[PDB]
């Protein structure tokens, strides 16, 4: 176990992985966690999901795996190599803390693998209405290799497949180690949501998680990259503005075919023919935050 | 760009 | 960190990296090293060249490096992650040994970077007449990304560029850290070659280095992949058959244009207008080995 | 499925 109260990073470390399809509140979630003095997530590493995809890729590819196994580069060796690379990046890319965390959206496609590598890690899977996530990536031009931003139909189809895998992985990992977090519930009910999340994590309450915007740029607080696409949203307190901006911007044929393009909508509790679903009633706290945002605080 | 904002498989 | 005797491994250990363009005697070289009781190289890992290419691309892109830096994913973090990843693979994919070694041919395009990651590592750059390597990859169909095996001209051009880079890297790293090893001289004179190599590596002489064929599959010996392309050559003792067999199989136009196609030949001491060059005369030891092979001992 | 003996050079 190597140097980072002197915390040690090692595979048996308490770790939190946050993810979900991009544009699903992952940066908000990690920033709220960062606001806690016992937790550091920090910025997206970008490279962790690339090494995971590399790892995940040739297990299906018969020929690569056979060649690796014949070279003595077995699952055990690869797993040892992956652990070491990932720990180095998580540990050294930001400030130390008792509980280290990583947020890279697509890592949650590999939560079963990550849970095996890191036996004391836990996972927060951000879930947001696919229509909201897709409308976001298209309108803001947040690029995902393989998603066609000129098509709502394509993006929704690929959102669906992506979250289908992440959710199945979350269910296999199990209730003790992976928690779906619904973005709309997080925004509507921040206090209740964070209380449930922190309980799941085995971490005590701190009011700081409800005032993440006050801890941006500060020691032990929230470190934001100016290049990351969610930064100008995350500098604001939790607010209601982004819940249903998608409504009316989905092409009619896609609105018609919604349940068939995105069966994961109904499976996750989003009505695919509500435009938009009634996500729920906002806490006064978030109503107030939204009003402050609108006046231009 | 050489790399998109995101990727996986 | 520990491999199961108790061997330690880390950043500062004296790693040996063997490489060169494929079909240049790289498997032979690492096999003779594996035959040494203190050293283990083992099979091509494949994953080391892959992760090196990935990491190279990340810093090559101006925008991507900027994004990584803003994330706290700096050169220093990447290098630490790379060191730890590469060491796990080298340490764990074969038997433990005092001296750890790796052979993946094209890693030698990254010897400057590797020498920085692993400040006590040394490099052996296998150098073979490109006409021999190219004839090899074409006739055996060893596939190398970007090489068109239907063309000697193309394969020699790409051999040329590949060794140009590796040789510049080797020169940059310096005579203390990288040694070009001539395949034809290894074959003709393996005793003297290995004497010089072991001395450069700071490792004590062992006679087992000249008997690698007796140590195939044995504990502390030479582990081979049954599906690597050099395996059926490497199970034999050092022998002379492969030196000059390319001669007469190069298309006439390519023979004519050899000096333009592969200027690295002349730079490395291979006369591009000799078909073939006189590589030299073999030690009796190799003559005898060759005779035993022809008698069918292997 | 771009499997080759040597995939990165
Ligand atoms: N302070 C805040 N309150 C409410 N939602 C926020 C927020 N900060 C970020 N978000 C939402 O998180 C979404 C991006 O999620 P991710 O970080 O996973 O890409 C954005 O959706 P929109 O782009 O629709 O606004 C953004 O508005
Ligand atoms: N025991 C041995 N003696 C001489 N050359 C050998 C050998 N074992 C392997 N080689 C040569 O190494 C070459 C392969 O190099 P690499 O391992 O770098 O791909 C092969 O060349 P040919 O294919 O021309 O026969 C092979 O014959």
């Amino acid at each position: 176990e190597l140097v980072m109260v002197e915390y040690r990073y090692g595979k048996a470390m308490p770790l939190i992985f946050v993810g979900g399809v991009p544009r699903s509140g992952t940066t908000l979630m990690r920033a709220m966690l960062d606001a806690h003095p016992e937790v550091r997530c920090g910025e997206e590493t970008r490279i962790i999901p690339r090494v995971l995809a590399m790892r995940q890729a040739w297990s299906k590819s018969g020929r690569e795996k056979l060649r690796l196994d014949e070279a003595g580069v077995t699952d055990e060796v690869l797993d040892a190599a992956m652990q070491a690379f990932i720990l180095e990046v998580i540990a050294k890319h930001g400030e130390p803390a008792r509980v280290l965390c990583n947020k890279d959206p697509f890592t949650l496609k590999s939560s079963v693998y990550l849970s095996r590598l890191f036996p004391n890690s836990k996972f927060l899977l951000m879930v947001r209405d696919g229509r909201a996530s897709v409308h976001s990536m298209i309108t803001r031009k947040v690029t995902i290799a393989g998603f066609d931003l000129s098509s709502y139909r394509d993006c929704l189809t690929k959102w669906n497949k992506a979250i289908e895998v992440m959710y199945a992985q979350c269910m296999e990992v199990g209730k003790e180690k992976c928690l779906p977090v619904y973005y709309e519930q997080l925004v509507l009910h921040p206090r209740r949501s964070l209380k449930l999340i922190l309980d799941f994590l085995g971490i005590a309450w701190s009011d700081a998680v409800l005032h993440h915007e006050d801890l941006i740029g500060k020691p032990g607080g929230v470190s934001l990259s100016k290049i990351e696409r969610s930064t100008d949203q995350v500098i604001k307190p939790v607010n209601l503005e982004a819940l249903s901006k998608w409504t009316g911007h989905i092409p009619g044929d896609v609105v018609r075919d919604m349940a068939q393009i995105a069966p994961m909508l109904a499976q996750l509790g989003y009505d695919p023919y509500a435009n938009p679903p009634n996500y729920g009633n906002p806490d006064p706290f978030v109503i107030n935050n939204t009003q402050r945002v609108l006046k231009g605080d | 760009e050489d790399f998109e904002d995101y990727e996986f498989d």
